[PDB]
């Protein structure tokens, strides 16, 4: 059995993360919720599904945050996977990294031997801070701390598909951040010939500013919610499946260099099984443009790295 | 009353087509003279191939039920290139009456040619089990019930080399080429002065791709008899895949043309039976970057 | 002599009894009669049923 | 190839809805979504999904709504389903009856070949005002207008399946209406034993009064809206596959009875195909305690169509 | 709709190719059966299954075979593929060419736009056969007729896949032609580390000798079977697909090069669509042992299609 | 981990069986295969398909058999399931009755935990003959022992969907035996409107008369084949999901009645579980003609069991 608690589950993207996690479980696994306030609506509605051998959990927070909240305590005994959604929606640094650093606290203090998932931004800053966090308590290990930084490879596939028709590719590797210029799409990695060099950098271009313009679209009242859903259910099976032995698969994620690379953390590609990460690859060939892209991109990573650190030194 | 004898002469040809649906080639100069045996017999050896047939079709046109006549066309018609309008010929032959032994073995070859096994092997037996000395996996019977006979056939009447012809043929058809060679090479050790069995020595040795050794025979064959079309179209099968397409081509229409020399050349309906020859020349001649002339070949007139 | 031959020849081309036949065939009979190619043509065309002199050579 | 538009794409079940939508629909297909306000923030967002060979289309409303919209008159070319899932968060009728007869008489006039599908709230009601509006123009098919009703089938499949663990079962059949005391469902024609009387009585309860469970929990701030996104998703999908020739399955929905009932509408089970409905089966045998349910619940459905039909004439 | 025949159905290879496609072909579609000795009995067989949407049809053949059979000039309209397996269980190929010849003039001559697959061995040489015979009656489409050649991609991929386990990579390219020296895997062009270059040889060696493994296993007894009919259904279902306009994969096959290689036929990439090859790709960058290998194999490929196009009997 | 191994591999009806049971097994799972000829050639010829997380393994048994083969005794250590599909193409069933028995005395030595399925063929004599085996040696549980009969369903199930169309079913109810008279299909169980009885029992009639219809199709050369490797592979899937953890379905066996029929063994409905047969339900209501059927099916089934159990008896 496995047990996947989602952290944050009332918020825009907690409902469809759930709503899209629910359909895909396997057989006779639990699914936990919980937040600070609309928990057991959320909760109530979606054990309606007739979905037979899956087992619906919920718990509700005092409604003015309380730090380690007992309610929280309770739920997060025996869970395997916990899914990191709670972003409020440099005041949101401010405002979203201790939250991360409370709950990080609370839910390590019971269960040290899960895996976490990363979900809410900045992904590039706040991933160090659930690692110092961890290291603080005294469970830190580097094989079971992902971030999530799949949506960038899903507009990029989708981008070049809509480019080359009638030829489609799965997937595309990205590496670097998840950030603006921290985000290098490696077209050169993919089969089949490609358009001139330059239509490529308008598409590359477009990969790393396309956050934007769906606020735009919106008339700045809001922000992409069903895409970073469906990424973040992707991932989550991923892990799962490859958690209970039935795959071993290969994935681009936002993790630990581990010495192989200059850079402390960096998105790169991993296989992983049965206890979290299992071989972290390297990157492979690349061109001279990609090369002078990538240059900037870790430049701008370290200091990512330096100002999440910096946030986490001060708490004691 | 000048037309009398043209109204009758043309209701032989429909009266008789009716129950043998042969087709009688309408042009046809012989069908007004007294004696064409006589001459055709001549014809055959003196003089060319094909013009030789129309002469023993015109017998069957004054005389039907005799046995010579379709014995005749149907052994001539095939040492030319038309295999499929001589099997019905001797299907007839045979109607007349059955014992005939020089029938059966123009039916053992002829089916052969086109892989109708069945019939191949029922003409086969027939023609021992009509003489009256011969008395009572490719497939677990039907085959050797056939071979086990022949078997039991040279114990004794060692050297008559027809047997030997039919064992060639037996073993032809199933694939046993490396040794249809030497029963072949017997049967022309015993009688070695008629082309009709060195054509059948070539015709193995080029299925078992020992192309080199073929034109010698082939060259027997052609010097026995000119006019012996079936040896040309082999030689040209053999030279084209020794890869000498310039040659094979050359062959090729010197079978073609020498097929039809005659004056008014063609009537009409045996036409189908030459069609299947033009597609050795296209099949060589699209080879070798040979642009617009392959539609030619579609029709007529050579080259 | 030959006017004979000619004029027998072309009441046998004028018959609906004979008309319906290939030409190939009426040739080849014609010519058993002592009726040359030369006088094939003049057959023909009495009768207006006229063919090329090659085709009937030919 | 089928083009599938989602009219009210923007409200809170119109987008998870079209999630779902895009995720199942077949290789090939179009997307159409219309919305008086946030169609175009929703069609971007969901235009970044790395899903190949579904095009997304959009149009957008006058703020302050206009009869008979232009570009929603632009949008209805083409079309081979519309579902309507517009509906403002007896007022709770009163308001939507308009708001139903102008969109079927908008796209009605476009395209009068295509399948209906409601799912806006007071089905028994709004289904026949839709059946009287088509009327009035001329283009009306008794075997392409379905109303939805497979959440009761859902809600009593769940809660059967969980007294009988281990024993499963697919689905469970439901008759009547989709209100309150018009909802039957007949638990005698399921394989299997059963549990005693007084505990069926207290299950066939729960299936009747489950819609006011989720509003108690949420406190009467909102309803169920991912259930509802999973039924008309899954009926949706049901639609499209019988029109391609890829399927003949059995539902129950809330149908037209061509003179094989004695009520004008009621839910009973049909059988879909590539001109809409194929056959319509009868209820089967039943119960005692089911029969004298079904006769208080055609007595309820009555009143109800009356009411439907009252002022969809005489009115507009 | 679609109409798929199998020629040779109740061979070793034919009646599991046939089992694989029954389970595997969409709603509504036919299957067509057709052998000279046991079809009967496997139409039969085949036709218990529960299998609902699918008719199962057949045609019994002469039991001495007779050219132009009128069983198969029957069971031949209609038909959207054509299967051919049949074939002996240049001794091999002397037999092989008559019996290709004689089917392809068969269908061809009722059914001329119909898809040709051709899977009875040698390939190299009886594709061209094919398209001669179609080019004699004046039907020839380049775009429709295709070689099987999966085969040798299942070994290459299941090869290196258990080399670098865990590292798992769905497919591996092979270019060239059919049979061992003429077929190059371009190991160079995957994803992740290799390994060395004597390993590496030594795994490219084994995949082209893997028939005469299986041969000596059997004690020469028998040949592959069970693989063969493996990759036959799946390279069908892929056409079947891009026909009916649900997918447009790309797919290694042995097809007419159409004058963008020196080659007349060669195994090359290309994208199926709704009326046959719409795209053939180039081979791609390779490293300069497998810039030799191909050299080789392309002089002995030329040699394979001079002695199938120049095909012909002699007259005894 | 699950280890399933298949006794009678190289047969006509293992092969297909095996290379079915290869494509479905869950990621990283054994199959292993057995034979007293031609195991390495199909284990051999299995190996090439590119199936990744399965490993094959095989043995050989001598060419003149012996009891107690020690190759039986080295592969049968560590396995799950056992798929007893040996036997020869009165003295049928006198032949297969002694295979049968040492082919289950020897695997039971050395893996008692087992599960085994039957298919040899005369499944009503031949299920208790094993069951007096594992009874001599001292290691026999009723809930581990099970009798294949699905394809009396299969056949049941296509000819009612070939009667009412469009209206599809996915199973029917068969109870009784597995063998000609013995056989009673329960078509009042299904829902939707049925066909009057004068061609209902003509359906009855050629469900049981089917399996002598095969073999004279096939001119007494054989029997069914491939739907008998369906049949199995469809059934050990089912015995692999719910011992894994990953279901609980229902089904139909001939199995072990452990006190709530008059008849020791009978095909009956059950739920399977984590450790072999979880519950055993009751038939439930039938007709009379139904009820006359089964009243004369049951005598015939004792002196079966009678038969196999006086030859176990006088064997043992």
């Amino acid at each position: 059995m496995v047990n996947v608690a989602v952290i944050g589950a009332a918020g825009g993207i907690g409902q469809s993360l759930s709503l899209l996690l629910l359909r895909e479980l396997p057989f006779g696994s639990t699914l936990s919720l919980y937040d600070v306030v609309g928990a057991p609506g959320v909760a109530a509605d979606l054990s309606h599904i007739d979905r037979a051998g899956i087992t619906v959990k919920h718990a509700a927070g005092k409604l003015p945050p309380v730090p380690r909240d007992p309610a929280l305590t309770e739920l997060a005994e025996g869970v395997d996977v916990f899914v990191i959604v709670a972003g409020v929606p440099d005041d949101l640094f401010n405002v979203n990294a201790g939250i991360v650093m409370d709950l990080v606290l609370t839910c390590a203090s019971v269960s040290p031997n899960a895996c976490f998932c990363i979900v809410t931004n900045p992904v590039n800053s706040t991933t160090p801070i659930a690692a110092q966090t961890l290291r603080k308590i005294g469970v830190y290990n580097k094989n079971k701390l992902l971030g999530v930084s799949l949506l960038d490879g899903l507009r990029a596939t989708r981008f070049i598909n809509n480019a080359r028709h009638p030829l489609v590719v799965p997937y595309v590797p990205v590496v670097g951040g998840h950030s603006d210029v921290t985000i290098v799409p490696l077209y050169s990695q993919i089969p089949g010939p490609l358009p001139d060099e330059s239509t490529l950098k308008e598409i590359r271009k477009r990969v790393q500013v396309a956050g934007t313009e769906v606020v735009k679209a919106k008339a700045g009242r809001g922000s992409a919610t069903l895409s970073m859903a469906e990424a973040g259910a992707r991932f989550t099976m991923h892990v799962v499946k490859a958690l209970m032995g039935l795959d071993t698969p290969m994935v681009y994620a936002y993790v630990d260099t581990d010495g192989e690379h200059e850079c402390p953390f960096l998105a790169m590609p991993v296989v992983l099984g049965k206890n979290g990460i299992e071989r972290r690859l390297p990157i492979g060939p690349i061109t001279t443009v990609e090369k002078e892209m990538l240059e900037e991109a870790v430049g701008v990573v370290k200091k990512n790295i330096a100002k999440g650190e910096t946030f986490a030194r001060s708490k004691l | 009353e000048w037309v009398r004898e043209y109204a009758e002469a043309q209701e032989q040809l429909q009266r008789v087509q009716n129950e043998t649906n042969y087709p009688f080639e309408p042009n046809n100069p012989y069908m007004y003279h007294d004696k064409p045996m006589e001459e055709g017999i001549a014809m055959l050896q003196l003089a060319n191939m094909a013009e030789a047939a129309l002469a023993f079709e015109a017998v069957c046109q004054k005389e039907p039920e005799n046995v010579e006549a379709w014995r005749r066309l149907g052994t001539t018609q095939a040492e030319n290139e038309k295999d499929c309008l001589a099997i019905i010929a001797l299907n007839h032959a045979r109607m007349l009456d059955p014992k005939d032994i020089a029938v059966h073995a123009a039916l053992a070859v002829s089916h052969t040619n086109e892989h109708n096994v069945g019939a191949a092997l029922q003409s086969l037996r027939s023609w021992l089990l009509s003489q009256p000395q011969y008395e009572h996996f490719a497939a677990p019977s039907e085959y050797r019930d056939c071979c086990t006979l022949l078997y039991a056939a040279v114990e004794m009447n060692p050297n008559d080399p027809q047997l030997h012809a039919s064992l060639g043929v037996l073993h032809n058809l199933s694939h046993r080429f490396d040794e249809a060679a030497k029963n072949f090479r017997r049967a022309v050790e015993l009688r070695p002065d008629d082309a009709h069995m060195w054509n059948k020595l070539g015709a193995t040795l080029a299925n078992g791709n020992r192309p080199q050794e073929a034109l010698e025979a082939y060259n027997r064959a052609l010097d026995i008899n000119p006019g012996y079309v079936r040896v040309m179209y082999n030689m040209a099968v053999s030279y084209s895949n020794m890869a000498q397409y310039p040659l094979a081509a050359k062959h090729i229409t010197r079978a073609i043309a020498l097929q039809a020399g005659g004056t008014n050349p063609q009537g009409e309906g045996s036409r189908i039976a030459t069609r299947g020859l033009w597609d050795l020349l296209r099949m060589t001649l699209n080879l070798m970057d040979r642009s617009d002339l392959v539609e030619a070949s579609w029709q007529q007139d050579l080259t | 002599e030959k006017r004979k031959r000619v004029s027998s020849a072309v009441q046998f081309l004028h018959d609906s009894r004979v008309k319906i036949t290939p030409a190939a065939n009426k040739i080849q009979f014609l010519k058993s009669k002592g009726l040359t190619t030369e006088e094939v043509c003049e057959a023909f065309e009495k009768a207006g049923q006229t063919i090329p002199l090659d085709e009937i050579k030919k």
